[PDB]
């Protein structure tokens, strides 16, 4: 059950790099693509994010793809950069300028067959793949712009494999261009039509986390980025080691996504303080991992209700607590859990913590109060759009206003979508 | 002698089937490479172990069984396993990618794929029988492959077995090991398909085996191990009528007999003690009448149920171990006295008893600490029908906002068939009403 | 902080209840169709019991014994006494009564009755079900049914001075999960100012038996009115009892009991849904909190205990 | 009681003992394969709308 890794854009690259080198430790791959662990809980499900090449190391299975060389060669000669396979290097030189336009229809359009030229040479040699993960921002232009384009077409090749995506949204607080709110709306509309499983990874939400928990005077992308590689560890554990519950990708949509369009997930982790000796108890998990300072979406949980949850336990401890302390949860707060889906709250445990911690836990919610984000984005995006400004940038790429109006239209239609079972 | 197949179907089915294949070794003193010293008719037999197992020249006795799963990683640890020389690797079917807990993609989409393979495979031990008596399926009713690939083979095997007859082994879902939230959909979806080809069906409520580990074997967080271990134990005493000689429940005809005097109504409800620790250091070993007593507690049933707000259509009783008829019936007398037992008004108040001397075997470093006498009744009781109305009433929740309906759909499968299938549910619960009042 | 549903709007009794739940600001009441509830304030009538009992984490109480229908339907009433060797013939405690389906004790109703016939005595029966007839020919009641049950009609009761007046005594009694049989210390007594809100409770009634019968409401009517209770609950005990169930109930049980010129007690009927009175209603639903709900879920006497 | 039909050997024996009387087609293959056969082509029907709406 292989998957196929794609980080596409500045920030893609940037967090699908940080993640990389999260599991590559977590595995005990060093940046040679050599094992040196010392449990076989590492090498068990390796084959799902790496390929085992000749002289027995091990290559991950991770396409890199951006319109300009920039953070790409940042990757290549990072930390890990060695790991990665040369050829699965896929770049232009032009860029995108932050335009949704210029990533889907021009300038990504020159590029995007040499990407599935190489997802192809991936896929083929899948003994059963199970689909693909992609991570990228909604505000810029090629992760957001050419992204959905790679997915689109993806789909259309390989239309009964999951899509899986890690994206990262836009926000005026830590904001590189005033044109973010266009190209998340449009890209949204893709990712609710060409993605099974998007985990909604709010770059507000992951500011204030730094600021107001971490105690970060003046956050960096980096200290960014750290939240988003501790996250991506989390939801992909019981992808990457042995277990019984949300094992593989489509598992997983059958348990989280009751309705097609509604597969928009909020992530939480849990101890939160993270970049500390003493860990915490089975309750104080619990605890912190539903709590809302701890979700990466910046929508306030208690504002809509949860459709479905996936829990995620890792290091050493009660079980036995943990079901009791996740039941205590589920039953000191029934009303925020929709009655009309019995026990839709499943948990998993994984021995192996990650690194620098004894026990953590990662949450996966699918809730209602998702579209506390998308209404955000919707009204940032009518400010601008109800004068037209700075709609030549676009229509100077070929795209029509009509485009917009449909692309709006679509995601208020998912608010309202979203509204209908926060009521039932 | 007349041989009976077992199909062990998902992980579910494959686990329990290795479970219940090492407690027939044991039982029957068939070492994990096949031989069986005990046996002096060596690559031939008659008896009544050779129902279960197969003799080849070289004296391996081969279990007549066949394990299914759209997953190889399951049936894989079988191949390693402690008992792999036992089987051969054509009993082993494996798909590549599984049912991903769907009903419509284990029945129509994978299982279409795969249904003529196992079919083929079953022929195999079929050709190889004097007088097939009938199949006994294993399998969950959550699993996308153990509900949906199951009632398309029962289906088959009622087109080229149309004589013989087929005995289930179902797993009732709960939560508390629970897998996958659509299990009330798939449960149903495999009632309503297989109801008609099933012709005695045992369910085992992983609530019921969760909570008898926690109490009467103290364990904190029971696994599949623990719950497979004691399962087994109860499929044992139920099919060791057909492996050990005896006048009870000899073919799998007299099954369908004994328990189920109407054809949908052929969920009988097991009950099984006493089930003590191991680890105790020691305990007083229970009586004839103690162990009786404890068939009418619901604390011991393999689902939690009130059979005291139901009628009784038939009820036998398997023991194992030092037990003699007086102290049976010695034992019937007084419970009859101080316990609620209706039976229907058509059907006499009696009790079908079967005693195997040799005492119930457990596996060695397991759970189950060993007893002098044990006991499994097999009461057809409409109270069984709460099980029922609990997976109706949860199946109701969901359909009627049409929640995950899309991932059946996507996958071949109509809404229609989810109407049939509550509606056909719908009519089981009306029955069991009439029956019980 | 326990939960708790109410799926009977109409219970006035436990309306108080659940009042006095909130009241104590460790009980949340959640919808009446969410499964996650420690406490369920069933409905009257088709219970979901088979759905009680399998929620992980969760200790779960109803106020209803899955069975009792048995003792408070009148027609399964007469049957359970005639029928369950405990109580048989030998229960001088009920009024000689049968079952008779409209179109069955028929023929036998009529056997007793021309033993009555040919003999000088009382020949006058009750007609009622679950609109009531009092005749004394068996064909006028007999055509009024046309499942009713008739019984004898007690010609002689204990009349009330001065007025000359017939009453009936209700008593209210709880049984918890552990099946404790407690007999509520207060009763009231109905009666008709019409010679043979007329509420008469026990401190009246027990000072008119002194200053008139010369005795007391405790052993002219009480002990026989538990002796009743006793019998019947450890009767159908072995029938509803939760004590090994993966669910636990309790249950307030309404008893109307007849008393005659000789000072015998006489029962009339059981009510499983009963109503109290409205000057017992804060200590009684007080009671029931204390005995058959903090008893199970414990927080941060006015019964009588009936032993067996 | 009554008990009945003893039947006795070394393995074991049985019997029943009576408390009180009584008061007193499937599916055929070719139906089957039309069935699956008929879930494939709303399958290949969906997937062929979608690769439609990908086209334009
Ligand atoms: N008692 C018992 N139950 C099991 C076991 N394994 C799985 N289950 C139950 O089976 C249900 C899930 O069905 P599975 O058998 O695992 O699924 P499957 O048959 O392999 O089909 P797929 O969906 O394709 O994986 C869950 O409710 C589990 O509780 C087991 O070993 N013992
Ligand atoms: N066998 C009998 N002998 C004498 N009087 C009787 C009788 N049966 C009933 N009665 C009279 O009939 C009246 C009503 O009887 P019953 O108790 O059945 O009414 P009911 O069930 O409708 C109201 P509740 O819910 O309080 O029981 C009583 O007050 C009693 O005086
Ligand atoms: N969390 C995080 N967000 C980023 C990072 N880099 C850029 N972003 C966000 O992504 C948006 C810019 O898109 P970007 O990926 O840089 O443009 P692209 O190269 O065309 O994909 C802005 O909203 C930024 O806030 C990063 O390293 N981490
Ligand atoms: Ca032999
Ligand atoms: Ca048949
Ligand atoms: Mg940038
Ligand atoms: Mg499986
Ligand atoms: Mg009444």
């Amino acid at each position: 059950r292989e998957i196929v890794h794609i980080q596409a854009g500045q920030c893609g690259n940037q967090i699908g790099a940080k993640f990389w080198e999260v599991i590559s430790d977590e595995h005990g791959i060093d940046p040679t693509g050599s094992y040196h662990g010392d449990s076989d809980l590492q090498l068990e499900r390796i084959n799902v994010y790496y390929n085992e090449a000749t002289g027995n190391k091990y290559v991950p299975r991770a396409i890199l793809v951006d319109l300009e060389p920039g953070t790409m060669d940042s990757v290549r000669s990072g930390p890990f950069g060695q790991i990665f396979r040369p050829d699965n290097f896929v770049f232009g030189q032009s860029g995108a300028g932050n335009n949704w336009a210029k990533g889907h229809y021009t300038e990504g359009a020159e590029l995007v067959d040499s990407v599935l030229d190489v997802v192809r040479k991936e896929s083929e040699s899948c003994d059963c793949l199970q689909g693909f993960q992609l991570t990228h921002s909604l505000g810029g232009g090629t992760g957001s712009g050419m992204g959905t384009l790679l997915i689109s077409k993806i789909r259309e090749e390989y239309p009964d494999r999951i899509m899986n995506t890690f994206s990262v949204m836009p926000s005026p607080k830590v904001s590189d261009t005033v044109v973010e709110p266009y190209n998340a709306t449009l890209s949204v509309h893709q990712l609710v039509e060409n993605t099974d499983e998007t985990y909604c990874i709010d770059n507000e939400a992951l500011y204030d986390i730094c600021f107001r928990t971490l105690k970060l005077t003046t956050p960096t992308y980096g200290d960014l980025n750290h939240l988003v590689s501790a996250t991506m560890s989390g939801v992909t554990t019981c992808l990457r080691f042995p277990g019984q519950l949300n094992a593989d990708l489509r598992k997983l949509a059958v348990n989280m996504v009751p309705f097609p369009r509604l597969h928009f997930f909020m992530p939480g982790f849990a101890p939160l303080t993270s970049r500390q000796y003493r860990a915490l108890t089975v309750p104080e998990l619990t605890q912190q991992m539903f709590d809302s300072k701890n979700m990466m979406a910046a929508c306030d949980p208690r504002h809509g209700r949860y459709l479905t949850v996936a829990a995620i336990f890792r290091g050493r401890m009660s079980m036995k607590e943990v079901d009791e302390q996740m039941l205590n949860v589920q039953n000191k707060n029934s009303s925020y859990f929709v009655e009309w889906i019995p026990n839709n709250v499943k948990t998993a445990v994984c021995d192996i913590p990650p690194r620098g911690l004894k026990m953590s836990a990662t949450f996966i919610g699918n809730s209602t109060a998702i579209q506390e984000l998308f209404k955000r984005i919707s009204e940032q995006f009518t400010a601008m759009f109800r004068r037209k400004a700075f709609l030549h940038w676009y229509t100077g790429e070929g795209m029509d206003e009509m485009e917009f109006t449909e692309a709006e239209s679509n995601m208020n239609d998912l608010v309202s979508e979203y509204q209908q079972y926060q009521d039932a | 002698m007349r041989e009976c197949i077992s199909i062990h179907v998902g992980q579910a089915g494959v686990q329990i089937g290795n479970a219940c294949w090492e407690l027939y070794c044991l039982e029957h003193g068939i070492q994990p490479d096949g031989q069986m010293p005990s046996d002096k008719t060596i690559g031939g037999g008659d008896d009544s172990f050779n129902t279960f197992f197969s003799e080849t020249g070289a004296g391996k006795h081969v279990p007549r069984a066949v394990f299914v799963d759209l997953e190889p990683t399951v049936i894989d640890e079988v191949r390693t396993g402690t008992y792999r020389q036992l089987f051969h690797p054509e009993q082993l079917i494996t798909g590549k990618e599984d049912a991903a807990n769907n009903y419509a993609r284990g029945h129509y989409t994978i299982g279409k794929e795969i249904i003529d393979l196992v079919l083929d495979r079953i022929r195999k031990l079929a050709d190889q029988c004097t007088g097939l008596q009938g199949f006994l399926v294993f399998h969950s009713f959550g699993g996308g492959t153990g509900s949906g690939f199951t009632s398309l083979l029962m289906e088959r095997l009622s087109v080229d077995y149309g004589k013989k007859s087929k005995l289930e082994f179902s797993i009732y879902p709960a939560p508390q090991v629970s897998t996958a939230v659509v299990e009330p959909y798939n449960s149903i979806l495999t009632t309503h398909t297989t109801l008609e080809h099933s012709d005695c069906a045992f369910m085992v409520d992983n609530e019921a085996i969760y909570d008898i580990c926690r109490r009467n074997l103290d364990i904190e967080r029971p696994t599949y191990t623990n719950l497979n271990r004691l399962i087994s134990q109860i499929v044992s005493s139920i099919t060791a009528s057909l492996r050990f000689d005896g006048a009870l429940n000899v073919d799998l005809t007299e099954f369908q007999t004994n328990l189920v005097p109407y054809p949908r109504i052929h969920f009988p409800l097991a009950t099984y003690a006493p089930v003590i620790s191991a680890e105790k250091a020691y305990h007083e070993q229970l009586s004839v009448a103690e162990i009786t007593n404890a068939c009418f507690e619901p604390a011991n049933q393999m689902v939690k149920c009130d059979p005291r707000h139901g009628k009784y259509m038939a009820c036998c009783l398997l023991y194992r171990g030092d037990v003699v008829p007086k102290d049976v019936n010695a034992a019937i007398a007084t419970i009859k006295t101080k316990r609620s037992i209706q039976f229907v008004d058509w059907c006499p108040t009696g009790f079908k008893v079967g005693i195997n001397y040799q005492p119930p075997t457990v596996v060695p470093g397991g759970d189950l600490a060993k007893v002098q006498r044990a006991v499994c009744m097999l009461s057809n009781t409409t109270a069984i029908a709460e099980a029922w109305a609990r997976l109706d009433h949860k199946f109701d929740l969901m359909y009627a906002k049409r929640a995950f309906v899309h991932w059946y759909v996507g996958e071949g499968m109509e809404e229609g068939e989810f109407s049939e299938a509550r509606e056909d549910m719908a009519a089981l619960e009306k029955d069991y009403e009439e029956v019980g009042v | 902080m326990y939960t708790f549903v109410v799926r009977d709007e109409n219970s006035s009794v436990y309306a108080e209840v659940s009042r006095l739940l909130l009241a104590t600001g460790q009980w949340k009441r959640l919808r009446k169709d969410n499964p996650r509830f420690n406490l369920m304030l069933g409905e009257r009538n088709r219970l979901p019991f088979g759905r009680l009992g399998h929620e992980p984490g969760l200790v779960q109480l109803v106020n209803y014994y899955r069975g009792a229908d048995k003792l408070c339907r009148k027609a399964s009433l007469v049957k359970l006494i005639k029928t369950s060797p405990e109580l048989s013939e030998s229960c001088t405690w009920f009024p000689e009564s049968y079952v008779i389906y409209p179109t069955d004790e028929r023929e036998v109703f009529l056997a007793a009755y021309n033993r009555r016939r040919e003999g000088r005595e009382g020949n006058v029966w009750i007609a009622k079900s679950s609109g009531i007839l009092i005749s004394s020919e068996a064909s006028e009641l007999l055509d009024f049914i046309d499942v009713h049950v008739i019984q004898k009609y007690l010609e002689k009761p204990l009349l009330l001075e001065p007025g000359h007046r017939k009453f009936d005594i209700r008593s209210w009694v709880l049984v918890d999960h552990l099946y404790n049989i407690y007999l509520y210390r207060e009763g009231v007594l109905r009666t008709s100012s019409e010679p043979y809100g007329n509420e008469m409770f026990f401190e009246e009634f027990n000072q008119y038996l002194m200053d008139a019968l010369n005795t007391t409401l405790e052993n002219s009517i009480l002990l026989q009115i538990k002796h009743i209770i006793r019998s019947c609950l450890m009767c159908i005990e072995p029938a509803i009892s939760t004590k090994h169930l993966h669910y636990q109930s309790f249950q307030l049980f309404g008893f109307d009991f007849m008393v005659d010129e000789e000072l015998k007690v006489w029962l009339i009927e059981v009510n499983g849904a009963p109503a109290c009175a409205q000057k017992l209603y804060a200590e009684l639903c007080q009671g029931i909190v204390d005995v058959a709900i903090s008893s199970v879920f414990p927080l941060a006497s006015i019964f009588i205990k009936l032993h067996h | 009681m009554e008990v009945i039909e003893l039947n006795k050997c070394t393995s074991g024996q049985s019997f029943e003992v009576i408390l009180k009387p009584p008061s007193f087609r499937d599916p055929s293959l070719e139906e089957i394969q039309k069935k699956l056969e008929a879930a494939e082509e709303r399958r290949k029907y969906q997937e062929a709308e979608l690769l439609k709406h990908l086209a334009e």
